[PDB]
């Protein structure tokens, strides 16, 4: 039970650092998406 | 005995409200059919006038 | 894609639960707990009054029938 | 005689003409020949004898060419004892149809707010009846007050029960200003207050001002009516050394209206749209609402946080201003704890242990400590469970629910709601209520007991009841 | 009235005629473009002011500038060329508002498209107008029944508030608005003038092929002689969506302000601050955040604030409100759902989760919520309707320590069963409304337990058979629901008692 558990949790750990990493690297690029929104509706008021 | 006097009677309530009603839609029936005729005729006058104004 | 929420339905979930087992032995437990002077002188005096013998018993019936 | 005439009309921006002697920036000018009495309030002077204006009122109907007077003087309100207990409007106009409000004098809208040498700052707590607040957030009498929340929280009603508790019994006036809010509440607000007594049609009485700058009005007016409001407030303070009950409705449609025209007056959108000016604009309103020598004001002000965003400009500069803060979360709505006050968010200026006693101090952290600590531990119950968590944790988890849940209190507000007759909780009574709570007083009776209940003993005299009837 | 009488007096009305023209002022195109006209001179004109081109489309006059003027054209602007000539009117945008509107179809000018006939009305009212005061409007308490289980349980709807229905796309927000209507019909066939609703829907960049399906279901139903349709199509000009729905709206006055109940269902709304954001944009004028206006919020306040429960003393009449918002992916944090969400009192929030797991209408009632409350719904509701809630709540809490399982408690089981009864029970087909009192009926079985006897997959066949087998049997029992709208003692017990046991005489599945 407890090696079982173990290599459970190393599996389980070991997928849950995998995927909030990838989350990491999207939350990044929303992150260039939003400011690059902002920007342009920033620019496009100045313009006028 | 109770069941088929109570089902009678209460059947017959049924029975009665079946004819008025019937009484009542026929002739509510009637009168739409009677103000479209109504309608028509005087739909016909205007139609006229329209026409004599293209003459 | 919500674990958040996942986590929070847990989290209220198995506290309701456990906690809802809590609840009856917290009411059992204090029902268990549960479970477990001037009217006198106004009856004397109109006993007084009419100067008729009276004894602790009859006060405590009659304060106990004004109560009932 | 008109001086001016409308030479350009696009929205609700309008352009004035001028022959000669331009009128002053923020002065009042009158529209000769509109259907409804429009004002305009001059903003910038754009040269050639040319100023860019607001419409307070619909500009459909307008003409250009259409003559223009100029007042020379800012917009005028009626102020003084005549507008208490009557609704009036963002150019002073009565829309409560019961005839023209009489006025000893005229004071305008915009002034300068009083300097630091005698802003005589004061601290004195406010009973205000809220348990979860006089213990976490005390509010104090003569500071600002600040109310943030989403939409559909319950900030709304809660400003109605500190009316209803507060308001009443004041010796001194009240005055709400309600900018930008659905025109259904207010007339919802105006029944209640005239049930209540609070206002009533019989001269010289109803000691509470009413200001309405609905949805209905177009934009401008709901970011100049809240001037209004205060102006009669100022009046209040300065002219009698009275306390003033100044409750304000949500003030983000103030900054939002500015931005609603700070495009088309030329101005550049700031990084979420609002004007650049939104510092400088709000911070003119807020630094006007403050004591003085003369008399002091206790304003109750809510600040409405759209999309539950409190990283927006608008309420991120209000936090600065505000002496109190009542910040409302959604997550106890869910669970049904109202009012849906966050004890962690919600912060005051007056939770000193130096202001107030040390033991209301002491009891205040010690309940934030303990939901803290609560907040923490839903991590490992989730997966875990509070069965498999040491006693020590136990007992935190299972005090922790029953001091949240105790938090929840029946207002009158909400009987419609809920059905359950309002309460009442004293200040002694309530630190009284969860200093008991924190020793564990209650930990025995279960947790079901501790909901939407006044007083501890409250709430031990119903677990008892439960008992017997089982 | 005899046929000669009646004659008579249409040739004398005939004869009373006039018509009287004056000098009006035009001015010519500097430009025309994308559907914006540059109009020089033609100075004295109003805000809003109706103009007309050479061809005969109307324009409507919105940036009076001292050197020319911003005109739109309300309609399509291939005609239109340099140097035209435009006559302005001397009238504010009005439509046509009457009696007569009902069973017809209007674009957003009011022009009857169905292809009938003309419209005959005499009445036109401005779209724009201001709405009412603080004292004109009154508390809300009648219900508005949609026909829906949820909405009139949970969130119920007065007639006078404003309930926001917000989902994504193909989500049941239109079904949710067909359900009223047809739910209205029966009200407007018995002569109960107190209930009757006239229903007002207004398309706003929809499909014609759409909006063609949604007349025939309503004379399928034959509930279209009491609804107005308002049609601004997608290939209709940006303003004529941006009229719509205060085009709709001012239709809706008509029954306010004679005592009379109107309920307006406006389309998403997206969809129209996409035209006016267009129509703004093409103006030349400062876009704001998301490109759109900095008044945009003004628009939906302006439109749907007017909606209200108007005082006895102008004849009690009210204008119910249903805008109708299309979100991207669920996101409600974006600008315009946000703030039409502080505007209106209540939002019915629609998930595609629920949808496609069977719970259909897919409703949230955690987050749905209605200002009114329970003062709309009626005494034999508001009882039931309490326990309701209470009940759901708790049900989908425990539903993640389903999946913890490995023991579950007596009673844990029971709520999470009993939880189980009422989303099965609360579900509803399309273009299937109830009445009132039924779901009183059903309703009340499911709260006091009585539907965790029966299997899950049988409770939605119960309702059905259930409601038969009273409405044949047990008449009176439902009048007294209707008329007095109380659930008195007396048909507690009755109903109480005849719940247990009409279980046990159908054949069902009775092993929980
Ligand atoms: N309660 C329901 N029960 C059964 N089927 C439903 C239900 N609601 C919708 N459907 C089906 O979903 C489709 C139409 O969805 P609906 O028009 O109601 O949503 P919508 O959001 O209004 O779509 P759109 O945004 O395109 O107008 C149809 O195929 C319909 O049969
Ligand atoms: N503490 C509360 N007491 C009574 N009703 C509440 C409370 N909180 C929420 N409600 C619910 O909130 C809704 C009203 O929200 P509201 O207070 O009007 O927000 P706002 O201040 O923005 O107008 C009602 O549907 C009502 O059921
Ligand atoms: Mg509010
Ligand atoms: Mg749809």
């Amino acid at each position: 039970e407890q090696a079982s558990r173990m290599n459970a949790m190393e599996n389980a750990s070991k997928n849950a650092g995998e995927i909030l990493s990838k989350l990491t690297l999207d939350y990044n690029k929303a992150r260039q998406a939003k400011i690059t929104m902002e920007l342009i509706e920033i620019i496009s008021g100045a313009s006028i | 005995a109770d069941s088929i006097n109570n089902f009678l009677a209460n059947e017959y309530l049924r029975l009665q409200s079946h004819i008025t009603s019937r009484a009542l839609n026929i002739l509510k029936q009637a009168q739409a059919y009677e103000t479209m005729n109504q309608a028509a005729l005087l739909q016909k006058l205007i139609d006229d006038a329209t026409s004599a104004i293209d003459n | 894609t919500r674990e958040e929420e996942w986590l929070d339905k847990r989290t209220k979930s198995q506290e309701k639960v456990y906690f809802d087992q809590e609840d009856r032995k917290a009411m059992k437990r204090l029902l268990e707990k549960l479970n477990t002077a001037p009217q006198n002188l106004e009856v004397e005096n109109i006993l007084k009054r009419y100067h008729i013998n009276y004894t602790q018993a009859l006060i405590d019936e009659l304060v106990d029938w004004k109560t009932g | 005689k008109a001086n001016g005439q409308v030479s350009q009309v696009i929205g609700a921006v309008v352009d004035v003409q001028f022959e000669g002697e331009l009128p002053q920036i923020l002065n009042a000018l009158e529209v000769q020949g509109t259907q409804h009495r429009l004002v305009l309030e001059v903003a910038q002077h754009l040269g050639d004898s040319r100023v860019r204006t607001i419409a307070m009122d619909s500009t459909e109907g307008l003409v250009r060419g259409q003559p223009v007077v100029d007042t020379g003087l800012p917009i005028s309100v009626p102020v003084g004892p005549g507008t208490l207990g009557r609704i009036m409007n963002v150019i002073g106009e009565p829309i409560d149809q019961r005839g023209p409000i009489k006025a000893a004098k005229l004071y305008p809208i915009h002034r300068d707010a009083p300097s630091f040498t005698d802003q005589a700052t004061s601290a004195e707590i406010l009973v205000t009846g809220i348990k979860v607040v006089d213990l976490l957030a005390p509010y104090a009498r003569g500071g600002k007050i600040g109310l943030f929340g989403g939409a559909g929280v319950g900030k709304t009603v809660l400003i109605q029960e500190l009316i209803n508790n507060v308001a009443k019994h004041h010796g001194g006036y009240s005055v709400f200003a309600g900018v930008g809010e659905r025109t259904r509440e207010g007339n919802d607000l105006y029944h209640e207050m005239m049930d209540s007594k609070v206002i009533s049609v019989k001269e010289g009485e109803s000691r509470c001002a009413l200001i309405f700058g609905q949805m209905n009005e177009p934009p401008g007016a709901r970011a100049r009516v809240g001037l209004t409001g205060l102006t009669v407030a100022e009046y209040f303070r300065d002219e009698e050394g009275k306390d003033v009950l100044l409750f304000v409705d949500n003030i983000f449609r103030f900054t939002q209206a500015c931005s609603e025209v700070s495009a088309l007056l030329g101005r550049i959108p700031s990084a979420v749209g609002y004007q650049p000016t939104l510092a400088t604009d709000l911070g003119a309103l807020q630094e006007r609402i403050t004591t003085t020598q003369k008399g002091s004001i206790t304003s109750v002000q809510a600040i409405y946080v759209p999309a539950d965003d409190l990283t927006d400009p608008a309420p991120a500069t209000t936090f600065a201003h505000l002496d109190a803060t009542t910040v409302l979360n959604r997550g106890l709505t869910e669970l049904g704890i109202y009012p849906a006050v966050d004890p962690l968010d919600s912060t005051s200026r007056m939770l000193d242990p130096i202001t107030i006693g040390e033991e209301h101090y002491t009891v205040a952290r010690g309940v934030q400590k303990l939901l803290q600590d609560y907040k923490s531990l839903q991590d490992i119950i989730a997966i875990l469970g509070v069965d498999d968590l040491s006693e020590e944790d136990k007992l935190v988890v299972a005090r922790a629910r029953k001091v949240q849940k105790f938090l929840s209190q029946p207002f009158f507000m909400s009987e419609v709601f809920s059905g359950i007759p309002g309460r009442f909780v004293n200040l002694k009574q309530n630190i009284a209520s969860f200093k008991a709570l924190l020793e564990g007083a209650g930990d025995e009776y279960p947790e079901s007991c501790f909901y939407m209940k006044g007083d501890l003993e409250e709430s031990l005299a119903a677990g008892r009841a439960d008992a017997l009837k089982s | 009235l005899s046929t000669g009488e009646a004659s008579v007096v249409l040739a004398e009305k005939i004869k009373g005629i006039t018509q009287q023209n004056d000098i009006t002022e035009y001015g010519t195109v500097i430009s025309i473009g994308d559907g914006i006209a540059r109009v020089f001179g033609l100075t004295k004109v109003q805000a809003g002011e109706m103009v007309e081109f050479k061809s005969g489309i109307r324009g409507m006059a919105l940036n009076l500038e001292t050197d020319n003027v911003g005109v739109v054209v309300l309609g399509n602007d291939r005609d239109i060329k340099e140097g035209d000539v435009v006559k302005r009117t001397g009238a504010i945008v009005d439509v046509p508002i009457g009696e007569a509107m009902c069973g017809r179809v209007f674009d957003a000018l009011g022009n009857p498209i169905d292809g009938l006939g003309p419209l005959k009305t005499t009445q036109r009212a401005r779209v724009e107008i201001k709405a009412p005061g603080i004292i004109p409007r009154q508390s809300v308490r009648q219900p508005m029944q949609t026909g829906i289980k949820c909405v009139d349980s949970l969130v119920p709807i007065g007639r006078g508030q404003r309930e926001l229905i917000i989902g994504d796309r193909q989500t049941g927000k239109t079904a949710i608005a067909i359900d009223t209507i047809l739910n209205q019909k029966e009200a407007f066939n018995t002569g109960d003038v107190k209930k009757q609703l006239y229903c007002i829907y207004v398309a706003v960049g929809q499909k014609r092929s759409t909006i063609a399906n949604l007349v025939s279901i309503l004379k399928q139903h034959d509930c279209m002689k009491f609804t107005i349709v308002v049609c601004a199509t997608a290939s209709d000009a940006a303003p004529l969506q941006f009229l719509a729905p205060y085009s709709g709206c001012a239709i809706g006055e008509f029954f306010r302000d004679n005592g009379k109940h109107a309920l307006i269902i406006y389309d998403d709304l997206s969809k129209q601050a996409v035209a006016y954001r267009q129509m703004s944009l093409l103006l030349r004028r400062p876009p704001g955040r998301e490109a759109y206006p900095g008044d945009v919020f003004y628009l939906h306040s302006r439109l749907l604030e007017r909606a209200a429960k108007m005082n006895d003393s102008l004849g009690g009449g009210s204008l119910t409100a249903l805008p109708v918002i299309e979100t991207q992916a669920g996101d409600v944090s974006a600008y315009i759902p946000t703030n039409v969400i502080s505007i209106t009192d209540g939002q019915i929030f629609l998930e595609t989760e629920l949808f496609y797991k069977g719970i259909r209408p897919a409703i949230n009632v955690g987050l749905s919520v209605s200002r009114v409350g329970s003062a709309a719904q009626i005494k034999a509701m508001k009882k039931i309707a309490g326990n309701l809630k209470l009940t759901l709540a708790t049900y989908r809490e425990l539903a993640a320590f389903s999946q913890f399982g490995s023991d579950l408690d007596a009673k844990t089981q029971q709520q999470l069963n009993t939880g189980e009864r009422l989303v099965e029970m609360l579900k509803q087909n399309q273009y299937t409304p109830m009445k009132v009192e039924e779901q009183v009926c059903i309703i009340f079985a499911g709260v006091k337990g009585f539907l965790d006897a029966l299997v899950t997959s049988e409770v939605l066949k119960f309702e059905k058979k259930f409601l038969e087998h009273v409405r044949t049997n047990h008449s009176a029992l439902l009048k007294r629901i209707r008329d007095s709208g109380d659930l008195s003692e007396v048909d507690t017990n009755e109903l109480n008692t005849i719940i247990p046991l009409f279980i046990q005489e159908g054949g069902f599945k009775l092993k929980a």
